[PDB]
């Protein structure tokens, strides 16, 4: 219709990680590893006629990220917040306009995917072995198939769903 | 939908 | 770097099996796969990080255990003769991008009755060859083994040699109509005339055997058909 | 699921290589090719998560995603004896591109070609007793070793050996019984020059 956004926030902070996911600017999913049962939650009612299946899918994404969270975080200590925000900003004729793949560490960037979808700025050294690292293994081709693929997909069905 | 990162830093 | 262990093992059904699977390079995601012919990998279960366990495709008979980030173990607590097969362990740091283990080829046999050691024979260069090509090809057969679980490698003074040797990649079963015969394996090891002929030096072919192991039962009068090593040799010949 | 259309592919020495191999997941998954040498697990060759349709492998290897056709064909343009391995198409599913599906595998065998063919039929002898073997030898690439109809008697699939230092690499077949069986009828359709 008009411009539209959808963009996840997950924080992991020694750890309790949260995820966050937005709409719009519009909180619309929760995660939080305080909780009694850990688990995504719609935040809003539009979001609550997404059957089982969607939340437990979601869910063990979740537990995965918590895992993933983890190692990467012992790993910063190595050489507290990690933050990682994605997402994706779709034009008028609901196409992608820009995708994010933004890694932050206590407030500081670390590595994010550039405008192109194929090359990473680094400012850290150490962010500097970790572009290596996924120039090599191909990251940024596997973050553009998301932001190009399910971001897109995901956003309209979101906006559908309101 | 959220994402996998997939990849380590 | 993925390390798995046994690397070869035999059972009886009904037997119980773990396998192991370490990898140090630091790795979350560890997978269990079985090989087979018709069957391409199969995916039995996997996990992404200590405590998490997913069922693959083919999970029924198969338990699995990640202990510890390094450590993915698979559990076969009643070994039935369909999962003999070959097992690799791998892990992943990237989406798809796995490294693989050397593999566990495991035999689950249900009577241990019909497992017999080869017998191992060399057969030494043909004069007519020699004059012909100038050059020798030692035969090597193991003949009469059951299960088809052996590993044959030459020797040449005391050390594995690789070079001019083909082994066939599958034994041949010595009573094709039958499900249960026993199998047979042939090898060459061609080398110049000249080294042939050379009597200080000194030819072995070595057949691995997985058989019964020291905590198998055995009660009859031909030996314990037991893991072991059976060989033949000669000495070059200057004829 | 992956589908790889042929079980088995010979090619010669030094010819081109196209290995296909089709997905049959709608949306596009991750796709991937692995080799397994002899007596080995499998090393990924090559990679596909988006963007350029051409993708780049070790060892001259690539691929080709055709959206179009949901294909992922791999290729190499002139192919070595080293080359002979099974090769496996690999796929995972977006969303779950952690879990890897194998096709059910390509082996390739990849013929040398033997230079100076020199057919023989060898007999040898134990080097302990009475026993013998019949070895054929030396044949070219092109000939078939046929397997024997009667049960007591023996013949193995052919066999490529490089004698290295040597840079000489010849086929055998081994033939022999516990039994009249003499060398000059163990073997089949051999070339009509092959020394006895």
């Amino acid at each position: 219709m008009g411009p539209h956004s959808m963009r996840y926030y997950e924080t992991a902070t020694s750890p309790r990680y949260t995820s966050v996911g937005y709409v719009d600017d519009k909180e619309f999913v929760r995660f939080d590893s305080d909780a009694e049962n850990p688990r995504y939650e719609p935040q809003v009612p539009w979001m609550e006629q997404e059957g089982p299946e969607y939340w437990e899918r979601i869910t063990q994404i979740a537990k995965g990220q918590e895992q993933w969270f983890r190692v990467n975080l012992r790993t910063l200590l190595g050489y507290h917040t990690l933050q990682w925000m994605y997402g994706c900003d779709v034009g008028s004729d609901g196409r992608l306009l820009r995708g994010y793949e933004q890694f932050a560490y206590d407030g500081c960037d670390y590595i994010a995917l550039n405008e192109d979808l194929r090359t990473w700025t680094a400012a850290d050294m150490a962010a500097q072995i970790t572009r290596r690292k996924w120039e090599q293994a191909g990251a940024a081709e596997y973050y553009r198939a998301y932001l190009e693929g399910e971001c897109v997909e995901w956003l309209h069905r979101y906006l559908k769903n309101g | 939908s959220p994402a996998e990162a997939g990849f380590f830093l | 770097a993925v390390t798995q262990s046994p690397r070869n093992k035999v059972t009886v059904t009904g037997g119980n099996v773990t396998l192991s699977c370490r990898q140090t390079n630091s790795h979350n995601y560890m997978y269990w796969y079985r090989q087979d012919t018709g069957h391409g990998l199969r995916l039995i279960h996997y996990s992404y990080g200590a405590g998490n366990l997913q069922i693959g495709d083919v999970p029924d008979g198969y338990k699995a255990t990640r202990t510890t980030q390094e450590d993915f173990f698979l559990l076969l607590e009643l070994a039935s003769p369909s999962q003999t097969s070959l097992y690799f362990c791998a892990s992943s740091d990237a989406p798809g991008q796995l490294y693989f283990g050397e593999g566990s080829k495991l035999t689950v046999l249900e009577d241990l009755k019909n497992v017999f050691p080869p017998e191992v024979a060399v057969f030494e260069p043909s004069e007519a060859e020699i004059s012909h090509t100038q050059k020798a090809t030692l035969v090597c057969l193991a003949t009469g083994f059951y299960p088809d679980h052996v590993e044959l490698s030459w020797w040449v003074n005391g050390k594995e040699v690789h070079s001019g040797v083909c082994t066939d990649p599958q034994p041949l079963k010595e009573q094709p109509a039958l499900n249960d015969s026993r199998y047979a394996l042939s090898s060459r090891l061609r080398v110049s005339a000249t080294f042939w002929q050379n009597p200080r030096n000194h030819f072995r072919c070595q057949v691995q055997f997985y058989g019964l192991s020291e905590n198998d039962e055995w009660t009859q009068d031909r030996a314990k058909p037991v893991t072991q090593i059976v060989s033949a040799e000669a000495w070059g010949r200057a004829d | 699921s992956v589908t790889q259309p042929d079980a088995r592919v010979t090619v010669s020495e030094g010819a081109s290589l196209q290995l296909r191999c089709k997905y049959s997941y709608s949306a596009t998954p991750y796709l991937f090719w692995y080799v397994q040498y002899p007596r080995q697990g499998l090393q990924m060759l090559l990679k596909y998560y988006s963007g350029d349709p051409v993708v780049q492998g070790v060892n001259g290897f690539e691929a080709e995603f055709s959206k179009s056709d949901s294909s992922f064909h791999l290729r190499k343009a002139s192919v070595h004896w080293s080359d002979s391995a099974v090769y496996f198409c690999a796929v995972s599913a977006k969303g779950t591109g952690s879990k890897l599906s194998f096709g059910k595998g390509a082996k390739l065998t990849v013929s040398p070609n033997i230079q100076n063919p020199d057919p023989a039929v060898y007999q040898l002898r134990d080097s302990k007793s009475d026993k013998s073997v019949c070895l054929f030898t030396d044949f070219d690439s092109q000939t078939n070793v046929s397997q024997s109809k009667d049960s007591d008697v023996y013949i193995t699939d052919k066999c490529v050996l490089d004698m290295r230092s040597m840079d000489f690499k010849s086929n055998s077949a081994v033939a022999w019984s516990n039994k009249d069986f003499a060398c000059a009828n163990a073997f089949n359709s051999i070339i009509p020059e092959d020394t006895f």
